[PDB]
């Protein structure tokens, strides 16, 4: 936890 | 007819030619010599709209060298060499939003105003020399340079420097700043602004640049600070010694804690506190009924020394309609 | 009774001083009957018909850059709703003569139905014959309007 | 349900467009051209770089981006 996806969130869903 | 029509008073023939519209005032100037004289005249001439219109840059020289004082022209398509030189122009608000204007014509262009008030450079693609002769105006109220780049810390502290009367400064999202630039900005953008736009930066803007920016600037109302990666929970003493912040909108700021942000609800004077991407649900729904005079997560956009603004259509350019422009494709 | 100063062009005309308010020659020379030399007898009858009517035009408004714009002049297209001497069909000789007489008093109602007149009379019209119409000889050589042309050749 | 398109490329520039839900596509402002810090308030989550350079009248709620190369 802590920074699952916050920070590093500059990036395209991809799904 | 036995009436000699073109011997009429000039006060006459510039009140009948007022009424006329800019797609047929060209067509009156091939009646006769003194009507082409009276054509071209300066009272004619004062509010230019050709928005999103493809121009030679020698029709744009002079159409501003016949006296202009509102030249609205976002994206246009001047894209050749300039050729003759040009009196200096009287433009005192100018709007050239993403356009396509290459630097050589906006160097030709923009040399020879030296009485501007108003300015919107957002997209635009800049080099040292147009930074530097930008100084020369020393009048700029409002200066709006999102998206812009190509110029060096010099010329951002000549600009700075030079121009001590700005009032707005949308600087923000410029791709090729690094620490210097943003330190340089924060040092010598004058005492007397009211709102700054400093946005985007991430690791460039360090804790000591907001520091002596709320240090040497005791007049700040809006201080959008988005995408300020660094800024961290001990900053907001920074933003506690403001006295007139009214609209603080911090985005993505994913360095601060979202429960500490009822304390920024001590400062009397704040109104709207746009908190963006970083606060959760369930929390988000407390800290806005915990804060009841504050309009937390209200307003979306930046009326940051923008030149339209709002959602009906707005064809004025900082509360100045233009009254001669080419008309719109209306018919049926 | 009231003050009637009558108008001066080689004939007596009378006409209410109080009721003919509205012009700046005559307002001025009230404080000073036998002025308004110029204008000519027809259109100076004309303007006495139409300072005839003095409240049913209202007053003038204070805004500025809309109200002369053309913007309002799209919204002007009626001239004056109420009946402009019916629409101001009258020959262009006259017409010429009552804006002129409207220059001299220096009244602005007149001066700005009768400019709006003659704007929307001359705007639809190609120049080829709008100087016809008008009695211009054009002055422009056959490089003279090459020139023209070429300049405003971006509308 | 926003869904993001494939993106393509050209001369120095890679360009990808979005289209976006009925919700918030009558939030787009219509007289001027968004910055990073607005239309990732609006919702959507792209990478950095992408910058919104002009408007498709017939289709407003399409954005349109193109990033150096």
């Amino acid at each position: 936890d802590g920074s699952p996806n916050a920070g590093s969130v500059e990036q395209t869903p991809k799904k | 007819p036995g009436v000699s029509w073109d011997s009429l008073p000039d006060e006459l023939l510039l009140g009948i030619f007022s009424c006329l519209c800019l797609p047929e005032l060209l067509k009156v100037s091939g009646v006769c010599k003194r009507w082409y004289r009276l054509a071209s005249d300066e009272s004619l001439w004062q509010t230019l709209d050709l928005t999103g219109k493809n121009l030679h840059p020698d029709v744009t020289g002079r159409l501003l060298s016949q006296g202009v004082i509102a030249f609205r022209c976002p994206r246009s398509f001047m894209d050749q060499p300039l050729a003759e030189h040009f009196s200096p122009f009287r433009v005192q608000h100018m709007d050239l939003s993403n356009s396509v204007i290459e630097v050589s014509t906006l160097h030709g262009i923009l040399s020879q105003c030296s009485k501007l008030q108003n300015l919107s450079l957002e997209g635009l693609r800049l080099s040292d020399p147009i930074v530097n002769t930008l100084a020369k105006n020393s009048n700029l109220v409002r200066l709006n340079l999102s998206g812009c780049s190509g110029f060096s810390e010099f010329a951002l502290q000549t600009l700075l420097s030079s121009c001590s009367r700005l009032d707005e400064l949308n600087l923000s999202w410029c791709f090729d700043f690094t620490e210097k630039h943003v330190q340089v900005a924060v040092a010598h953008v004058s005492e007397t602004i009211t709102q700054l736009n400093l946005s985007g930066y991430r690791k460039n803007l360090q804790k000591s640049d907001l520091s002596t920016l709320v240090r040497r600037c005791p007049n700040l109302v809006h201080l959008d600070l988005s995408d300020s990666v660094m800024l961290k929970n001990d900053c907001f003493q920074e933003f506690f010694q403001l006295n007139y912040l009214q609209h603080l909108s911090l985005s993505r700021c994913y360095d601060i804690i979202p429960e500490t942000l009822l304390e920024l609800g001590e400062i009397p004077t704040l109104k709207t506190l746009q908190v963006f991407g970083i606060v959760p649900d369930g929390t988000l729904q407390l800290l806005k009924e915990a804060l009841p005079h504050l309009q937390i997560n209200c307003s979306h956009f930046t009326t940051i020394a923008r030149p339209t603004i709002g959602n009906k259509k707005n064809q004025e350019i900082w509360g100045i309609k233009c009254r001669l422009t080419l008309q719109k494709p209306s018919c049926l | 009774p009231s003050i009637k100063l009558q108008s001066s062009d080689g004939e007596i005309f009378e006409v209410d001083v109080e009721i003919a308010k509205q012009s700046v020659t005559i307002k001025t020379m009230l404080e000073d009957d036998e002025g308004d030399d110029d204008p000519v007898p027809l259109p100076n009858v004309n303007a006495a018909i139409l300072k005839k009517v003095i409240q049913w035009c209202t007053h003038h408004k204070d805004d500025p850059p809309p109200p002369e714009d053309d913007e309002n002049k799209e919204k002007r297209t009626d001239d004056i709703p109420v009946w402009d001497q019916e629409f101001l069909k009258v020959d262009q000789g006259t017409l010429f003569e009552l804006i002129l007489a409207a220059n001299y008093l220096d009244i602005k109602g007149l001066l700005d139905v009768t400019c709006k007149t003659v704007a929307n009379m001359i705007k639809g019209k190609t120049p080829e014959e709008i100087r016809k119409t008008f009695n211009i000889k054009n002055d422009f050589t056959e490089e003279e309007e090459a020139q023209v042309r070429k300049e405003n050749q971006w509308c | 349900q926003i869904y993001y398109s494939d993106k393509y490329d050209d001369e120095e520039f890679e360009y990808r467009h979005v289209m976006l839900p009925k919700d918030i596509a009558k939030l787009v402002p219509k007289t001027h051209l968004m910055s990073e810090s607005e239309w990732r308030n609006l919702g959507v989550q792209q990478s950095q770089g992408w910058v919104h350079y002009m408007i498709h009248e017939p289709e407003p709620h399409i954005l349109l981006f193109r990033r150096p190369l």
